């Protein structure tokens, strides 16, 4: 009550620090060294207290190295399920001003499905918001900055009721706003009616603007709230769990064994003579409080010295345990990193195939689903068809046709069991054709060369 | 939501009352509405 | 910055001419750590009144 | 820690520390060496501040190595994405001065595009502007140079209202008198329409002229800025993420692992006699204070006495360190290594392209549509056609083309399946021809040379 429009659902506030790992994660390294002290714990507290602790701790995380697989890992799914472009089902000439500039800003729709994609495949939450200007526009909402939901049953009817989310701007002024403005977004849901207002703050006063309920092309107002939440496991509001955490806290810990392995190699990897049955007279008779070591020069001993060459020798406890977790994020199967040594048969992994590309496939559906409900909303808005789809390329592992696959293709269209542009999307997905379907049509129904 | 769900050996004695005396158990008489408010009292006038 | 980077010169005469150096200068950033005084925010008070933590 | 608690997080300022970093990365071994301190610390500050430890140190950095396999790896990236060249569509004769001198100094579109796309890969940010000038011209703004933008969302769109850019140039006087004057273009959208200004600021002070609005050929003013920043991630105004941070650490940790490694193999690496049991009367006696070591002479010692040539011991810790930071600098997937031991199966590295080429598609994908963006509002500034692509190439680890594939498109082509200039695309694109498809007709219309 009391008009909180700022609040946080609890759930997603307990989230919000495994939202933080992740993303920081994607950062890369400087990000995990400027909060190491939450990852890497210290060796000693008694020492982190004082200051020479604090510089020793400094020292050790510095020295240290982030292997970084989680971002290539996301990398790589980006490339996995993004390979040619989504394939758009009905009209296009209508629709080409939602596929050029998908919120006005130039952004085509294939790159915030991209984002999109990406943020769904990281930390496994976002949103696609659909408003109406004329022209309407469909948003990306990062998955930090939805902030509240609902799930009232009418009619027993799974319905999103009150739906907030924080929209990000900076302010068209003269003067330079070092500060970011914050525009809360409130959309209701009464009695099968959409309302949305707008929360502006300005010298800590909050605004309220006027409810307003926009209507379809027709009109009729709406039904339902034109939002949807896109994440790993299906479009609810409902918190999905992200993909890459057991991946990031193996990257954690890969990260801290190799703290502590590069601390062996600092301190105990160069070699060192430890004369041994060695009296003070002798050194400072003939040593000298020096040693030429070359192979130029060589250095007498007294009776019963013995030197010893001693460092740290390979293979220690602390690489197998950095090999070993490498090794468990290879296992989980990431496509993290291309092992060289490391052979693999081939149709062997086609039975595998369908295992380690189910987080790519449940993700490249439930992002095709979310841009269909945005695009229907959005001819909703201008009165055009709604049977019409936008569909994320479902078909991985992608590589050049072979002549026998480009045959096989065509021969299937001499049947009439392929559309043409089944053929054309088929030909292109192999990476054998560039121009369009109709264009290709108007250059070849003229009379060959001969 | 529950980190551990209460299991046979987790037969923890709940209570030895009947509290289920709230509207349609005791006829509406004993009403439990939900109704958040502001302040140490909620007072209302109506004419005399 | 060398001063007398330029000298003058006779090349008629035949004459020693002091060396050079080359010296560095060294800028600073100094880092300065603030705070906050601990702020009692205890629900109690929020939650008597309708509102929220 | 709460991040809808205010906070402003976007500006150049926030990267110039990793974007310098990777610059001198990109520079090779002199700039690394050069700049040792923030890259290798010292052994010990304590050493450091006598002379003689600052002796040391440099004794210890002028003997490292630096690898540069993040120069080799955007070498190999860029090689990847441009091969061949990107194909045009769109009439030629009328677009032909500007794919002939993109910003009017003889630099062609393909050179400029091949700078764009080496930036993005490298640092993962750049621009592109385009002003009439009488000819419009396409130029290319580095990342450094983008100073200031904003975005203020408009009727629904997110639009980028302001957006400032260095503009640097060399002061030609009369004498050869080396200046350098910089001029500021600040780019404003106020109320739907396009506004620019120039900021010069000669011996000090800032000149300011006068707003001016480019207008399109028939005029109408604009609708959108003519500029357009690019990255790896997407074509937002935001800082996009550089795709080389992971791989710069890896090769910095590296290189402070080499410099150890070759202190080591300096100092310990020349076998020593370390004579032990030996007594200063008698080598005043028969050594002299001097040992002939060859085969044809022997020396004699006295009783209890055990000659030891000691020297460090091969596969060392630092060794393995070593081997595997560059282990894993090509595990990450970037193609700077070449190692003739390594073997693969054919067919699983098809099935690993997608993942391993994804930020070389991206980066391909986000160059082709600015400049597409690019050559839109050239023809907007002309007046001319604006169905106009240019897609760099989208099929990577390209090779000479089979004569079973040549077979192929050609049976393709003589079916209604492949349009007349996409199979001589593809065949220039396998390394079958060179001339272009017009003048093959040319050459063509005539009978059989017999």
């Amino acid at each position: 009550d009391s008009n909180n429009i700022k609040y946080v659902r609890e759930d997603a506030k307990k989230m919000h620090k495994l939202w933080a790992h992740i993303r920081m994660a994607m950062e890369g390294s400087r990000a995990i060294k400027d909060n190491a002290k939450e990852f890497v714990p210290h060796p000693d507290n008694t020492k982190a207290t004082t200051p020479e602790g604090v510089a020793r701790y400094k020292a050790y995380i510095e020295r240290a190295v982030w292997y970084g697989a989680s971002a290539n890992t996301v990398d790589g799914m980006l490339g996995q399920i993004f390979a040619r472009d989504p394939v758009f089902t009905g009209p296009e000439d209508k629709f080409d001003m939602l596929i050029n500039d998908v919120d006005g800003s130039g952004l085509s729709i294939h790159q915030q499905a991209r984002d999109s994609a990406e943020d769904a495949l990281s930390l496994g939450r976002g949103g696609l918001f659909v408003d109406y200007s004329a022209r309407p526009y469909i948003k990306f909402i990062a998955a930090e900055d939805i902030l509240n939901w609902r799930e009232r049953w009418v009619n027993g009817a799974k319905r999103t009721t009150l739906l907030v989310f924080r929209e990000e701007s900076d302010a068209d002024d003269d003067g330079y706003q070092i500060y970011k403005e914050e525009v809360w977004r409130e959309l209701r849901l009464v009695d099968g009616t959409y309302w949305q207002r707008t929360w502006r703050e300005n010298d800590g006063q909050l605004y309220v603007d006027d409810w307003i309920s926009p209507t379809k092309a027709d009109g009729s107002q709406f039904d339902e709230i034109p939002f949807v939440i896109f994440g790993s496991k299906n479009n609810d509001p409902t918190i999905d769990m992200p993909p890459m955490r057991d991946l990031v806290e193996l990257n954690i810990a890969h990260f801290r064994n190799s703290a502590d392995y590069e601390e062996a190699c600092f301190i105990c990897g160069q070699p060192t003579l430890f004369l041994s049955g060695l009296t003070e007279h002798w050194v400072k008779n003939v040593l000298g409080g020096a040693v030429v070591i070359g192979s130029r020069d060589a250095v007498p001993l007294p009776v019963n010295a013995k030197p010893e060459l001693l460092q740290a020798e390979g293979n220690g406890m602390v690489k197998e345990a950095m090999d070993q977790k490498e090794r468990q994020m290879v296992a989980l199967g990431a496509k993290l990193i291309d092992s060289d040594k490391t052979q693999r048969t081939f149709g062997e992994a086609s039975m595998e195939a369908a295992a380690q590309n189910s987080v790519l496939s449940r993700v490249s559906k439930n992002v095709s689903d979310a841009y269909t409900k945005a695009l229907r909303w959005a001819a909703m808005f201008l009165g055009l068809d709604e049977k019409i789809e936008y569909e994320l390329n479902s078909d991985f592992d992608i590589n050049k046709m072979s002549p026998e696959e480009l045959a096989a293709v065509i021969s299937a269209w001499q049947s009439n069991a392929i559309s043409f542009t089944e053929m054309r999307w088929q030909i292109k997905k192999g990476g054998r054709a560039y121009l369009e379907d109709e264009d290709m049509r108007n250059e070849s129904e003229q009379d060959d060369p001969l | 939501q529950v980190f551990n769900d209460w299991a046979y050996k987790t037969m923890s004695e709940v209570l030895d009352q009947q509290v289920e005396l709230f509207n349609g158990a005791t006829r509406g008489a004993i009403i439990l509405r939900s109704a958040g408010n502001t302040g140490d009292l909620s007072e209302a006038a109506f004419w005399a | 910055k060398i001063q007398g980077l330029v000298r003058p010169r006779d090349p008629y005469s035949n004459a020693d001419v002091a060396a050079k150096d080359l010296r560095q200068l060294v800028d600073n950033t100094i880092k300065v750590a603030s705070g906050t005084p601990p702020i009692n925010i205890p629900p109690s008070m929020l939650r008597w009144i309708q509102k929220n933590p």
